[PDB]
């Protein structure tokens, strides 16, 4: 509903992939765990917690899914490329 | 009472042999001399010479 | 010590005709590089200093002195202004380093022209061109011994009851206890100094820019460099140890860190990771004595550091320190003079016995310990540790707290 | 056991002039560090107990006893307050730990001057400088032999 | 106490909790995490008894 | 120039930027990415000079330390206490021979 | 019973259930889960038969 406030610049690089209207960026396990922490108390990962210790990778992903309909974001725990609607929920594979 | 005493722990009084007691010391022994280590060069296998 | 109050001299080479002068710069220095134009063109012209909001002409050479890394001469590649918002000296250093990385200022060293060189000190009727002489200083630090003592004060009735019921001598044991505690206490003092005089690790050059400035945490991905699972996380601690030891080598100017004092948790982490260069591994503790009962010395870490267990550690830490082969190249001197002198007596009013012990050891610091001071003051200094000269200044030790084990 | 109802004895090395007393500490306690300045400066002066609401003084030394890891003596290098809101022991120990990590309160231990320890406990007409002492306590623990039986 | 990694459940080792297994994956590394936890407990036993 | 990766920082090799470390996870591989960067720099030397690949590195203590803590050969992911090189500026400035090259 | 991981399917070992395969990845690690499961069944036979 709302817009995540803009945290200055230095946005992590998102690789354009017009081959399938997709995009690739390496986030890491800390973000994929943090966002997994985000969607467990009813909270939001698209725009909530603007003063986060790891807000930057969260803010870019939100714009990236708007720019690209089938984003391809890869973690490091297993290195899987979860897609845009696979990134929609915030629950990746397992765990509470 | 030959409470021999002790220095004031003041650097000068430790060096001087000054003590608060009846016996005045000779000198603050010696333990050797600590020199600054000489640094090592990089030589010139990285650049020409051409004397 | 063979007599109390040991002393130790220290020779420093400093340049400028004046071995003893306010602000003379030490020639050879573990941290501070040489004034590479001191003997060269600096013996011909004096270069304007770099200061806050100093507008830069192009082509001129300006001196500077970072708090670390010593003198440096920077030529200017683009005219800039130094942003006097960095008024503080450390902020001035940050600004100048930023400019240097940007390429605006780049260091240079040069010699002097022959037409200038051949005339030095008024040959051919010139004047005001003296040579850039050097000299040496020699100062000394002195170390006086303190004392430490205890009493037992038992009663003969206790001795008879103890020898009768349990067979314990009831005197030797007390003496034992006494001596034990005293020696134990002495040991603790030494260790505390090592922690007390330790520099703050994980900070300055050892500081990963994303870390917490002095504490290594196993939950921060910046510290563990993105490792997952224990088999890879612990090797990050190994790398942290390496960084601290290397920085010791830099500041000390004698050698890399060669011993480590750490709590049970850190030592057990070390003993359960494949210390050598390998892929990833973690398991039972085999390489080290992790229990503080057989011994405190737990082992040798990779053949480089001797690892000791501080069984009384308050929270969690490791401290990397250097101790050279020579006895003087030490950092801290524990110099016993009289060892555990015993004394016995009794109270004349009731014949009941008293047992006691006393020793005199004293303890001193290595000169050059601060490793950021070209020349000491008063030339006769107190070698005994204090707050003015040891608290977080002795470069021979670096301390880091470990959280998340 | 060749007799029922056995007993064991425990020897505790306790310092503090009175082996059977409230608050006495065990000298070689595995959890608790030695009183590092008990035989050193602590026999020449008494260090203030570091409790809530104290205002630290640069260079001064305080004492404390954590519920775990035992005694400690802390030289303060920065004038700080200790968060008087702490009441119970656990809260105070955690606050002192925070201050210690902050570097404004560093553990220390020092020897005692010879010009003092030479006059200890009333030598040369001195006074009010007693030695520090230590003894042992020895207490008793007993058990009884219960039984157990069956029939065919 | 000393044997707790700050985010754990204080007395129970849960193979589904990443903090307990140090973030390990599959069974090859989780079991080694159990081994390390056992080592931690033995260390604390050494500490408290002396 | 031609040593740049398109997404890199253009003059500074950052260990925290996934573009530069070629997507490496953990430390035993993010270090190998640094070796790859060294090789690219040397090859560009060979291009620009016309005399051959660069054969020496003048590096600060930390760079040498990270060099000495990885398997420099082509041998999976590995990391540990620095042993292959001399990081003591006290013993000798000359760190050693990296990769025999 | 004793052979049950509290999250499994109670009588079927499923290669698709992450509780069963101990969070394994690819076929190298996912089968070793069946290995461990067979070990547990053997142990339980030891317990029940004696």
């Amino acid at each position: 509903a709302k817009v995540a406030p803009e945290p200055e610049g230095e946005l992590p690089y998102v690789h354009p992939l017009p081959h399938r209207s997709s995009a690739y960026i390496w986030c890491g396990w800390w973000v994929m765990d943090e966002i997994q922490k985000m969607t467990e108390e009813g909270k939001d990962w698209k725009t909530d917690d603007p003063d986060s210790k790891y807000y930057l990778h969260r803010y870019t992903l939100q714009k990236m899914m708007k720019d690209y309909p089938e984003v391809d974001v890869q973690e490091s725990r297993n290195g899987y490329i979860i897609h845009k609607t696979a990134l929609e929920t915030g629950i990746i594979y397992t765990y509470p | 009472a030959e409470i021999g005493g002790d220095h004031g722990y003041n650097a000068t009084n430790i060096a001087a042999g000054q003590t608060s007691g009846a016996v005045t010391q000779i000198g603050p022994a010696v333990m050797g001399m600590v020199r600054r280590a000489i640094p090592n060069l990089i030589a010139f296998d990285i650049c020409g010479v051409q004397p | 010590m063979n007599s109390p109050t040991g002393q130790v001299f220290a020779l420093r080479a400093v340049y400028g005709k004046d071995p003893v002068a306010a602000g003379a710069k030490e020639a050879f220095h573990p941290m501070y590089g040489p004034d590479a134009m001191f003997s060269g063109q600096g013996a011909a012209k004096k270069f304007p200093a770099l200061a806050a909001s100093t507008q830069t002409t192009v082509g001129d050479i300006y001196t500077h002195f970072f708090q670390e890394t010593g003198t440096v001469y920077l030529q200017a590649s683009v005219q800039v202004t130094i942003d006097a918002g960095a008024t503080d000296a450390a902020k001035l250093d940050a600004e100048i380093k930023k400019q240097m990385e940007a390429g605006a200022l780049v260091e240079i060293a040069e010699g002097m022209a022959t037409s200038i060189a051949e005339l030095q000190e008024g040959f051919n009727g010139s004047t005001d061109n003296p040579w850039n002489e050097m000299g040496f200083r020699i100062d000394k630090q002195v170390i006086e011994a303190k004392s430490r003592q205890l009493k037992a004060a038992y009663s003969i009735e206790l001795a008879q009851d103890l020898r009768a019921v349990h067979g314990m001598d009831a005197d030797a044991e007390l003496s034992g206890i006494l001596a034990t505690e005293i020696m134990l206490e002495i040991n603790r003092e030494v260790v505390d100094w090592i922690n007390y005089s330790a520099q703050v690790g994980k900070s300055g050059m050892t500081l990963t820019p994303g870390s917490k400035a002095g504490v290594f945490d196993f939950q921060d991905p910046i510290d563990i460099r993105g490792a997952r699972w224990a088999g890879e996380s612990f090797k990050a601690l190994l790398f942290q140890i390496d960084k601290e030891a290397v920085e010791i080598a830099r500041q000390t100017g004698r050698g890399e860190g060669n011993f480590i004092i750490a709590s049970r948790n850190v030592v057990n982490v070390l003993a359960s990771v494949d210390t050598g260069i390998s892929y990833a591994a973690q398991g039972l503790a085999t390489g080290f004595s992790t229990d503080t009962t057989k011994s405190v010395f737990a082992g040798v870490l990779g053949g480089k550091y001797r690892v000791y267990i501080d069984q009384y550690a308050k929270q969690d830490y490791f401290t990397v320190g250097y101790k050279g082969p020579n006895e003087m190249d030490a950092g801290i001197y524990y110099a016993p003079y009289v060892a555990l002198t015993p004394l016995r007596g009794s109270d004349p009013k009731n014949f009941q016995p008293v047992m006691g012990f006393k020793t005199r050891y004293g303890i001193g610091i290595n000169p050059f310990a601060e490793s950021a001071a070209q020349a000491p003051a008063s030339r006769i200094q107190s070698g005994m540790p204090s707050i003015l000269n040891s608290l977080g200044k002795n470069a021979y030790f670096r301390r880091v707290y470990v959280k998340g084990i």
